[PDB]
């Protein structure tokens, strides 16, 4: 279903107690640049369990409000938030700092990290993965990855990596590697060949999915049909290796690698490549940080646009903009404006725009 | 600011604009109040918001 609204307490720039929201299918937060739009980011993934060493703090106690000046404003800051889904009644998620220790909640059902998190695994919601969210820049990040970083990408994402030293080892292993000899140089492919699969089978469960759906993305970003985006591997057999090369035919043009694209072409394709990636294994509610800010006026629309359509079918976008061409497809901004303080102090407001008519 | 120069609306400010200028209207409103130049007020989420004039005047 849909996050239907957020509260919070003293969480990072936002002081006191504030309700943001209630959001809609499609929702932008806008603002003057550094009056805390991230931190909305951080307070939602703060409050799905996200790790203090993620959040861009040091210690917990750092994210109340206060913290930066010396000064907290209380030894208690906490953020909840509203999930509905159709056919159910509305759940209550809350995190809350207590001193120095982390407290949960459901419905004030208190609970421990792990029964808090596997029922937001439940909703599609993995504070392991961040499926959830994209961080500021991560588009032109992923534009400049070359397929051997793009190989990277997902085996960090697919776990892949977590075996993959366990494999070097192996193969280190059977390098080196009368008949008391040929019996243990069995348990060693043995033992190799069973990480080969492990690690194999975490990275494929994760590209292959990526792979069939990134074309069908790569044309509706498009907004044309003859569009074409291509995932593979130049490692079939042992994909962790070598790279992941990425072709694409962008419209009216040649068949060609991603890398070799014009900017403009090379930031479409690599929303392709996020969109497809959190296509595999998504989230009820998707949260871009500024993602159009790589955007270029001529395709600003197109994603705009994109997305608008994304909002009413497959997930709720909760978008941070700065661009009025993107924003201004929104159902409703959350407008975060500062007051004058010690440390900076956020507050939202909220604007309807479906009141309005679309422009000429 | 200048036209707007005793409280505001945005709701009335946004009479007959498309989205394009009412987003405007509302993105200015957060402008001003951070340039101290109004101070604002919203009873509840999607509520009318209003504007009193701010610490640093018109
Ligand atoms: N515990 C805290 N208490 C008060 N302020 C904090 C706290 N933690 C962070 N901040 C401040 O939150 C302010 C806004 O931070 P962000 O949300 O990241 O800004 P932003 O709007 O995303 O800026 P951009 O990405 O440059 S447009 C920062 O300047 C921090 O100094
Ligand atoms: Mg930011």
């Amino acid at each position: 279903g849909f996050l239907k609204l957020i509260e919070i307490e003293n969480f990072k720039s936002y002081k006191g107690r504030q309700i943001i929201g209630p959001f809609q299918r499609f929702t932008a937060i806008i603002g003057p640049n550094g009056s805390g739009k991230s931190n909305l980011m951080d307070a939602i993934s703060f409050v799905l369990g996200e790790k203090t060493s993620n959040l861009r703090v040091k210690t917990l106690r750092d994210l109340i409000h206060g913290a930066p000046v010396g000064k907290p404003a209380a030894n208690r800051a906490f953020v909840s938030m509203v999930y509905s889904e159709e056919g159910a009644e509305d759940r209550t998620f809350a995190r809350v700092i207590v001193g120095g220790s982390s407290e949960y909640k459901i419905n004030n059902k208190v609970v421990q990290l792990h029964e808090y998190s596997e029922e937001l695994e439940k909703l599609g919601i993995l504070i392991k993965a961040r499926n959830f969210l994209v961080f500021q820049g991560a588009v032109e990040s992923i534009a400049m990855k070359n397929p051997k970083e793009r190989t990277a990408l997902f085996e960090e994402i697919s776990r892949s990596g977590e075996l993959a030293q366990e494999y070097d080892k192996r193969k280190k292993e059977m390098v080196k590697a009368f008949e008391a000899a040929r019996k243990r140089a069995k348990k060693a492919k043995q033992a190799f060949e069973q990480i080969k699969k492990e690690r194999f089978d975490r990275f494929n469960a994760c590209f292959e999915s990526v792979a069939t759906n990134i074309d069908e993305i790569y044309k509706a970003l498009s907004r044309n049909s003859s569009a074409q985006a291509f995932l593979g591997p130049e490692n079939p057999e042992e994909p962790y290796l070598d790279g992941i090369n990425y072709n694409c035919v962008a419209p009216g043009k040649r068949f060609r690698p991603m890398d070799n694209l014009s900017g403009g072409e090379k930031t479409v394709a690599a929303l392709a490549l996020l969109f497809a990636i959190h296509s595999y294994k998504p989230a009820p509610f998707f949260v871009l940080d500024q993602i159009d800010a790589a955007l270029d006026n001529t395709n600003i629309g197109k994603v705009a646009n994109y997305i608008k359509e994304q909002s009413t079918c497959n997930f709720q976008a909760i978008v941070i903009s700065l661009k009025e061409e993107f924003y201004t497809k929104a159902e409703s901004l959350i407008g975060v404006y500062p007051e004058q303080g010690d440390c900076v102090i956020s507050k939202v407001l909220t604007f309807d725009l479906t009141k309005y008519p679309d422009a000429n | 600011l200048h036209g707007l120069q005793e409280s505001i609306s945005l709701l009335e400010l946004c009479r007959n604009t498309n989205r394009k200028q009412a987003a405007a209207k509302f993105y200015s409103f957060l402008v001003l109040k951070k340039q101290q130049a109004i101070e604002l007020t919203q009873e509840e989420p999607y509520s009318d918001i209003i504007a009193t004039p701010g610490p640093r005047f018109h």
